[PDB]
RNA sequence: UAGCGGGCGUGGAUCCCUGGAUGUCCGAAUGGGGGAACCCGGCCGGCGGGAACGCCGGUCACCGCGCUUUUUGCGCGGGGGGAACCUGGGGAACUGAAACAUCUCAGUACCCAGAGGAGAGGAAAGAGAAAUCGACUCCCUGAGUAGCGGCGAGCGAAAGGGGACCAGCCUAAACCGUCCGGCUUGUCCGGGCGGGGUCGUGGGGCCCUCGGACACCGAAUCCCCAGCCUAGCCGAAGCUGUUGGGAAGCAGCGCCAGAGAGGGUGAAAGCCCCGUAGGCGAAAGGUGGGGGGAUAGGUGAGGGUACCCGAGUACCCCGUGGUUCGUGGAGCCAUGGGGGAAUCUGGGCGGACCACCGCCUAAGGCUAAGUACUCCGGGUGACCGAUAGCGCACCAGUACCGUGAGGGAAAGGUGAAAAGAACCCCGGGAGGGGAGUGAAAUAGAGCCUGAAACCGUGGGCUUACAAGCAGUCACGGCCCCGCAAGGGGUUGUGGCGUGCCUAUUGAAGCAUGAGCCGGCGACUCACGGUCGUGGGCGAGCUUAAGCCGUUGAGGCGGAGGCGUAGGGAAACCGAG
RNA sequence: CGUAAGCCCAAGGGUUCCUACGCAAUGGUCGUCAGCGUAGGGUUAGGCGGGACCUAAGGUGAAGCCGAAAGGCGUAGCCGAA
């Protein structure tokens, strides 16, 4: 039930296309700045959010 | 016992209402009840004229206290927070890129 | 917490494969001499029916 | 918390942290007494002129263990507390059985004793049926099964499987010696010590032969240290305008972030304050097997001897308790009276009893952990908001009541700030009335917000020839908004009409409960059922405890459950 | 009234006494007054009472004797009166 549940959740939010599966990421270091310039190439505006 | 807040023994500013953004003396504080007196709360106190203390009409005051939290640090600039340092001999605490805090004793 | 399960409930019923509690026929321990073949023979087995209902919720845990 | 007041500090104070000193009279109370907090004495040092009287200091209680010349002292320990939890010796009754004895509540409540951060338990004279197990305890499981039972009410096991932690040891005996005691001298009867020895395909002893070592193993014990708590320290970003008593709010332009948890600041902020994440800190004290050194200590193979292996014992009877076993065909476990043995051809046991076949070594004592509790320190809450929540937020184990045991409250909010009202006025004061304090005095001092009954000042309507559950229908007049036409409040007349609840065969009842208003106050939950339903899977379906993780994160875990066949009381057969 | 309703003693109550100031509450009304609030003040001992004197029923209680426990009885000794 409850792992249909996991997928099911997932599958919702790729029946919509939310989802980013990038190798690595750019802010590489622990920086809220880089991040938030990769946010700026991911085009994560400021009125979204992050079951990241 | 950790009763350590900001406002020391110097010379400052309010950031208040009553006479926000104005100036006052030493300061005087007293004292854990958060209370610091610069200048600021200057009232008009009763007081019975009974002829001893009070002439044929007391009706005076001046330095009222007035709330810590209320009050803020300026150095040589404008109005800027502070910030502590260890001269390896004693203790100073500037002001937010800016130097000297309450250390003109020798500090 | 839990049921009791009765004891002498499963001591002398049983509830058949469709929830229809079937036993024992009454009657036979003082009876006799008197007592034609014909009912002895019928003090073989009985049936039970509608208050077994509440039997069955006696028994309950094991079933049986 | 001030006040008449007088000191205090960067030659670093209040302050918190550790260590010591200091602590008068009670309290196990301890010299003794005693109506606790008071009284009185001996005995060495001292104090006053000080023998008269006084004080001060030291020292004087019994209990137990071991010494010591039994004499006298020293020696280590004992007494009391504790919120719950824990071991033991005592132990009910209501109530359940719809009544009551057996049975039940229940070996629960309480009485006592004792031990501690624990207890108790704990190295199988066990288990159970497989030639299978391998210390004790806790959770899940088996299972409400096996049974116990006026075969009623109901009471309710262990083995096995999964996890939790994981530890195993030392004496008495036989052998041998050292001192002491006595003595039917004797190859001598006991006490202390000394090595010796500890087992179940049997261990130990003695002689003897394989061969016995520098070794192998390593503590529960003492030390070393990392670590842990008792003070702490650091800590990233803001400014103008603007309404407003008050800006933090709204406007403009930013900044910070491993930190936008929260509190506070006169409103509602990451950047004003205390903080935040993140990261450091203890001279002294405690704590510490977390990691380390060592000490006490523990490791063999064969032949015969037949020395030893827990004594009022095992076993038998009688009278019992415990186990689920209420006496049952009735064992095992422990024990009250009597009867009364063996050392391995002794033996206890696998549920009467026996043959047999397996299992275990009793009648000596110690052992961490896994579990439990919550006085206490922290965190956290789809927890409470001053009739609720601890009985109490506040000056509560206080007032008050009671002989005593005991019962046991009522009471929180001015304001951002005390600025808490100087002056005058009436007034004996009490309290008001101008002034003045603040955004607000509609915040005036048991003062936030003041609802309901409740008393009352004024105004509108109607009431002194009338018979009534107090209203409703209509007409009418009188008083006030409305442009009109319509609305509101009141009541002269007349059409009409047995309050509410509960409780009934039936109430308006002369049945029943309510003076009025305000607050509180009554169909919950946990587990197991049975049914219906919204779902996932579906010939299957799902895990419990727990491991790992997370800070409001899930996953792993198939042990176990229900399902597939039922029939018979059973062996046992089987869609029969 | 005056075998009291006056006056001593005693147990009891725990500062009500005296003095000054004072009325908002305590007096079944008042109240300028008080056993009311408030502050200063007052209780002196070798012979009175009582202990560093005695025993009474009783208590206590080394020893003793006994009880599942807590405890029960209890000699000497100690406490005990107005």
């Amino acid at each position: 039930v409850r792992k249909k549940g996991l997928a099911m959740a997932v599958a919702d939010r790729a029946r919509e296309g939310k989802l980013l599966l990038v190798e690595a990421f750019a802010g590489v270091n622990g920086k809220t700045k880089e991040f938030l310039a990769w946010a700026k190439e991911a085009g994560l505006d400021g009125s979204e959010s992050v079951l990241l | 016992r950790v009763k350590m807040h900001v406002k020391k023994g110097d010379t400052v500013l309010v950031a208040s209402g009553k006479y926000k953004g104005r100036v006052g003396k030493v300061k005087e504080v007293l004292p854990k009840k958060y209370a610091v007196i610069v200048e600021g709360v200057n009232i008009v106190k009763k007081a019975v004229r009974v002829s001893p203390k009070y002439p044929q009409g007391g009706f005076i005051e001046k330095e009222a206290p007035l709330h810590a939290s209320k009050v803020r640090p300026i150095c040589p600039a404008c109005g800027k927070p502070t910030r502590v340092r260890k001269k390896f001999l004693e203790n100073g605490k500037k002001i937010r890129v800016c130097a000297k805090c309450g250390g003109a004793l020798d500090t | 917490p839990k049921m009791k399960t009765h004891k002498g409930a499963k001591k002398r019923v049983k509830i058949t494969a469709s929830g229809k509690v079937v036993a024992m026929k009454t009657g036979k321990r003082h009876l006799n001499w008197q007592k034609s073949g014909k009912e002895i023979r019928q003090k073989g087995r009985k049936f039970v029916l509608a208050k077994p209902e509440a039997e069955r919720i006696k028994l309950l845990l094991p079933y049986e």
